[PDB]
């Protein structure tokens, strides 16, 4: 049979490979690279239809390969449960990933160290497919850092650019604050449950109390913020474009924001009985969702506009995994068909940029839907999934996240509704303009750049994702077969009913269409300016990244540069200082001894004489002191 | 039964004692033989360790003698599993260091040619005294080889290294020495409790004898007086041991010494004052122990945070590492202290990962500034293009002290942070916030020295930065490989670690709290 560790062990071994052959792999690294990705996929697929081919609970898979931690009661045991929620997050991952290998093969072609880039890809999908597949949350944590450390080498790319090696230096920071969230977590699990395992903990998630178990979940809270990349810790996205296009496909596609989604679902369990966690994570998911529309109505570039998309959506993702097992399901699915056709937009904009020279900036676009006929489908049908027209894939998963969030009832239920049907218009307005600028209006191009259509080895695996964000949304949303298939490890909390169903279907509908034609007429009807326009505070604000990255270098790295200079001159001066002064103190004494030895044999004489203390101490010791 | 620990500690000494009386001539022959003698040493270790069995007793192969029956103190020597972890750790970095500084006493002048004879002599002395102390059972023995290694050291820093090297050794050799003397104060004291306690027959020194006494209630001690052997005791481990803040004489010495000589202090020689803390402290002052916990326990805290704070503050690469390094044993002490068998266990295990993660860090890092001639971060950059697997492998050791759960050191830190939130929770998020403030001194450094446009005379120049060289590559895969077996696979090495921590803990009548729910 194929243990399910394999796929963890499939990419990873490759990397090694690819990392520790070095030149002599050089010619042909990718080749393996791709292979084993490819392999991966396969070896999901088998394990997938072997959970199909099972049944209850034989359809969710636990292997323990080893006792890992055997330390007094920790007992950590190293294993996987590769269960209906894994087996999805495995898939995406897997196809994803393999898609953009493929796709990096001709995009990575004139690019030299393309097998360490591929190296660093493998060691990406053998830790996010530890991430998803651990079965205890110390397992989960490997798989976390490592993802934070893949992404940091991937970003950090081209690292003669400097750019480049900032932006991978700020996401790994942040990422990490969102790891010290997690194990904070961690930490409090074993203090008061002692077990990290999730069988272990789920089974006594029931006893703590409501504040600790609030405790958990806000820490747990805190570290998908760091992969999510939602508020505070959403700044990071921005520069991390800075790296090549597949490494953003990737990482926002599915895999690293995907981690905060699945580290929720997972603990799913935990925030049910934490209602004020929960509660936290809709706040978060809102307010992300809110951050990021805003932003990327702003973004100029074509991968700024993306990321702040994929925070907008993965901010849909935290507020309907918030909702509870009412938005569970929901979550995954919109998180599948995200992956699906963010993936297909990030390749086409990679297509779109390699064409362009490299060109980033929207305004030299336009006019790029003739002469870039197949990335422009395939990003059109991305589109239409992102915006959420019917027939698409993206419609129907927002749709019931969508319906969730009014559906959780009263004032909670109508802000989080009226959140994200603002969210869903701000998405059509942005995606609009980002199209727009992109594909129509004048050529609005520069230095008599040549664009030429994408290769057949980039090409096929955009139309691929063009037809996953074409037909995920349908296959899984329509008869509820990703609901029916969570229900089992994901708590069912079937419906409500809170609204006509048809209702929200013709307001989200309504929304994307005011923004449709708001974007038109800005840019479509009105032609686009190739100069950043003046506008209100806002505006600024918003091409300022709503000021947020500002807030953290007024905050934390000015703030961090006071406190290490206030530290560096307490050593110097404070701690340093103690010796220093008894260092000196025993230096002036010696001198003033040393004054004492005059050199005359009367003043030594006068010393001995000094035997008088010595007579009157001998005396007086008998005078009781 | 031969008396494998015995010949494990005198091997080193021997061989240092041949290497310096080799004629001036043989300088390449006598690095070879002193990397000889270190993997022989490595060999002896070896046999130990393949011996040793975790689940027999607590002690093993125990070897007595009278040595001074005068002062209660006799030549006994045995290994546990939290001496066998750092005898393992000393044993297979010293081979390493050797084959570091392979070329580093060349440019050294005088001394009748014996420059190279007088490094590696002084290296394999370090590691004899280190060794001896690490086996030693006997109290006063463990102080006269601990107080020892400094001299060698001493030398070691102060010849060779850099132009500061006469003020660093002077630091070094005395911050310790004070540190020393005042143990002196409390051996002797102890020494004077145990000849006025009808326990022992007299004065002793006899480490089990004297915590079997203790433990059993019999060798009952004045509380204040207890306190103040503990606070001796502890004062000197916390100046071996880089506890803050008597750290200060760390960074100097670091610096100015050869990267070589440095690491075996940080990774090595350091290690014995937390080790001694571990042993001596806990089982021979169990009260006093716990009394002063929360005092040390925040002083670790302290200078874990600290360090790192420090270490985003300097300017200089090796006294940035220097910082990390006194982080790091911020985080051991921690461990230790929080007398939990998670934090414990945790602790020495982090003790044998950081000793090899600041090995790797530190090398590579001296490396890179043999290569060009001044240790300045903004002195570097783009290092990547010129040296990819310099800057390969600095990644991985960074990566290794940044805690990455694919390396050893995490799963150790892991591991105490966890001991620490059983007891002291506030000190656990303290601590844990060094997660973070090592990304930042790692990942900030790398990004001003590995990346970025080649800076002038990088790639060019009369001192280009050329590729690790195949000795270096030598003294680092090993490191590495040692990183990734340990941060995958720790168990082999916790099973070793877990029982003496057991019977530390059954010693001290300390226990894991119980989980709340
Ligand atoms: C609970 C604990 C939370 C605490 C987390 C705080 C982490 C530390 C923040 C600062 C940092 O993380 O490190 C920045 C500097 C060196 O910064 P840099 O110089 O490297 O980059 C500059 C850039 O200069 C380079 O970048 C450009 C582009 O390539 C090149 O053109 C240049 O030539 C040159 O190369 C450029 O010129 C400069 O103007 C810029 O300010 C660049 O920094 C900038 O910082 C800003 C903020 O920081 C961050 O992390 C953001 C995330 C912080 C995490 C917390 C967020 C909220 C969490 C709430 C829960 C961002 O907008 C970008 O991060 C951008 O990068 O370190 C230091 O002093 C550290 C001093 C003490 C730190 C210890 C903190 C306790």
């Amino acid at each position: 049979w194929l243990p399910v560790w394999l796929l963890i062990a499939l990419p990873a071994a490759g990397a090694t490979i690819l990392l520790l052959a070095g030149r002599r792999s050089d010619r042909w690294g990718h080749l393996l690279g791709c292979a084993m990705s490819l392999a991966a996929f396969a070896v999901g697929t088998v394990l997938f239809a072997g959970m199909l081919g099972r049944s209850g609970e034989e359809r969710a898979v636990h292997e323990a390969l080893f006792s890992w931690v055997p330390v007094g009661g920790l007992q950590v045991d190293f294993g996987l449960q590769l269960d209906q929620l894994s087996v999805c997050f495995v898939l995406l991952i897997t196809g994803v990933g393999s898609l953009i290998h493929i796709y990096s093969i001709g995009y990575m072609a004139e690019d030299p160290d393309r097998r360490r880039f591929f190296a660093y890809l493998n060691l990406f999908l053998a830790a996010m497919l530890l991430l998803v597949l651990a079965d205890n949350y110390l397992g989960l944590y490997a798989g976390w850092e490592g993802v934070g450390l893949a992404s940091y080498l991937l970003i950090g790319f081209w690292s003669h650019k400097p750019s480049a090696a900032t932006a991978a230096k700020k996401a790994f920071v942040v990422n990490r604050v969102g790891d010290m969230g997690l194990a904070i977590a961690l930490m409090i699990m074993f203090a008061t449950i002692g077990s990290i395992s999730f069988a272990g903990v789920f089974a006594a998630a029931p006893g703590l109390s409501e504040a600790t178990l609030s405790a958990i979940g806000l820490l747990l809270l805190l570290g998908a913020c760091g992969k999510s990349a939602q508020v505070p810790l959403q700044s990071w996205l921005g520069d991390a474009m800075e790296g090549p296009t597949p490494v953003s496909a990737l990482i926002h596609a599915a895999t690293m924001v995907t981690a905060g989604v699945y580290l929720i679902v997972r603990s799913g369990p935990i925030f049910d009985l934490a209602p004020t966690a929960q509660t936290g994570v809709v706040i978060v998911g809102a307010v992300t969702l809110l951050f990021g529309a805003i932003i990327g109505c702003a973004k100029d570039d074509i991968k700024k506009a993306l990321a702040a998309s994929t925070m907008s959506q993965i901010g849909y993702m935290v507020l309907a995994a918030g909702l509870g097992p009412a938005g569970y399901a929901f979550a995954i699915m919109h998180l599948l068909t995200h992956g699906f056709f963010k993936a297909g937009l990030f390749l086409g904009a990679g297509s779109v940029m390699h064409a362009m020279n490299d060109e980033v900036n929207m305004r030299r676009y336009g006019g790029l839907r003739k002469v870039l006929p197949v990335t422009f489908a395939t990003f059109g049908l991305g589109y239409l999934a992102i915006i959420g027209v019917p027939p698409l894939a993206g419609f129907f998963s927002k749709d019931g996240i969508i319906e969730a969030a009014l559906g959780a009832g009263g004032a909670r239920g109508v802000i989080l509704g009226g959140a994200a049907i603002l969210g869903a218009g701000i998405t059509a307005f942005y995606m609009t303009r980002v199209m727009l600028m992109t594909f129509f209006g004048e050529k609005r191009w520069a230095a008599n750049s040549h664009p030429h259509e994408a290769p057949a080895v980039m090409t096929w695996p955009m139309i691929l994702l063009a037809v996953g964000s074409v037909v995920s949304g349908g296959a899984l949303a329509i008869g509820g077969t990703l609901s029916h298939w969570l229900e089992p490890v994901v708590g069912t909390h079937e419906a409500h009913h809170a609204v006509p169903v048809w209702v929200v279907t013709a307001i989200v509908l309504a929304v994307v269409a005011v923004g449709i034609a708001v974007a038109y007429r800005m840019y479509a009807r009105q032609a686009v300016p190739e100069e950043v326009p003046e506008g209100s505070a806002l505006t600024v604000a918003a091409r300022r990244d709503l000021y947020g990255d500002a807030f953290n270098e007024a905050v934390f790295m000015r703030g961090g540069q006071t406190l290490t200079a206030a530290m560096v001159t307490v050593d110097d001066k404070a701690v340093d200082g103690t010796a220093g002064g008894l260092a000196a103190l025993v230096s002036r004494t010696s001198d003033a001894l040393r004054q004492v030895q005059t050199g005359f044999a009367r003043s030594y004489a006068l010393s001995m004489l000094g035997g008088s203390a010595l007579v009157v101490a001998a005396i007086l010791a008998v005078q009781l002191w | 039964t031969f008396p494998w620990l015995t010949v494990l500690w005198a091997v080193p000494v021997v061989g240092a004692a041949v290497v310096i009386l080799l004629p001036a001539a043989q300088q390449v022959l006598a690095k070879w033989l002193a990397l000889a003698v270190s993997v022989l040493t490595l060999a002896v270790t070896a046999v130990v360790a393949i011996g040793f069995d975790p689940a027999a007793a607590q002690y093993q192969f125990v070897e007595s003698h009278r040595w001074i029956p005068s002062f209660g103190t006799g030549y006994i020597l045995g290994v546990d599993g939290i001496a066998l972890a750092l005898v393992v750790l000393t044993a297979v970095l010293v081979p390493l260091l050797i084959i570091a500084g392979w070329n580093d006493a060349s440019r050294q002048t005088g001394l009748a040619g014996r420059s190279v004879q007088a490094y590696l002599a002084l290296t394999l002395a370090v590691e004899g005294m280190v060794l001896m102390s690490l086996v030693a059972l006997d109290i006063l023995l463990f102080y006269v080889f601990f107080e020892a290694m400094l001299i060698p050291m001493y030398f070691l820093i102060g010849g060779f290294g850099g132009e500061n090297r006469s003020r660093a050794a002077v630091k070094f050799l005395l911050y310790n020495l004070f540190g020393g003397l005042i143990m002196l104060a409390a051996v002797i004291g102890l020494y004077v409790v145990t000849a006025g306690s009808d326990a022992f027959a007299a004065g002793t020194f006899d480490f089990r004898e004297i915590v079997a006494a203790v433990s059993s209630g019999e060798f009952a001690v004045n509380p204040a007086i207890m306190n103040f052997l503990f606070l001796g005791f502890m004062f000197a481990f916390a100046v071996k041991a880089p506890l803050w803040p008597f750290h200060r004489w760390l960074p100097d010495a670091a610096v100015e010494a050869t990267p070589a000589s440095a690491v075996l202090m940080m990774a090595v020689m350091d290690k014995v004052g937390t080790f001694g803390m571990l042993r001596y402290c806990l089982q021979l002052f169990p009260d006093a122990s716990t009394y002063f916990r929360p005092v040390v326990i925040t002083l670790a805290a302290i200078g874990i945070v600290y360090g790192a704070v420090l270490a985003i503050g300097q300017t200089d690469v090796m006294r940035l590492i220097a910082y990390t390094s006194i982080s790091h044993f911020g985080f051991i002490i921690l461990g230790i202290f929080v007398m939990t068998s998670q934090g414990q266990s945790g602790s020495t295990l982090y003790m044998i990962n950081h000793g090899i993660s600041t090995a790797a860090l530190f090398l590579i890092a001296g490396f890179l500034v043999s290569r060009r001639g001044s240790r300045l971060i903004d002195s570097y950059g783009g290092v990547q293009k010129v040296a990819p697997v310099l800057a390969g492998t600095f990644l991985v050791a960074g990566l290794a002290t940044l805690s990455l759960p694919g390396l050893a050191p995490f799963i150790s830190e892991f591991l105490v942070l966890i001991g620490t939130f059983t007891r002291y929770p506030v000190v656990a998020v303290f601590a844990a916030t060094a997660l973070v403030l090592s990304a930042v001194y790692i990942l900030w450094t790398y990004q001003r020295m590995m990346t970025g446009p080649v800076r002038d005379g990088i790639g060019d120049g009369d001192r280009p930065v050329r590729d690790l060289v195949p000795r270096e590559l030598v003294v680092v895969a090993p490191l590495l490989a040692l990183l990734l077996v340990l941060g995958i696979y720790p168990k082999p090495a916790l099973d070793v670690i877990n029982p003496a921590v057991e019977h530390t803990l059954t010693t001290i009548g300390q226990t894991d709290p119980e989980p709340t729910v």
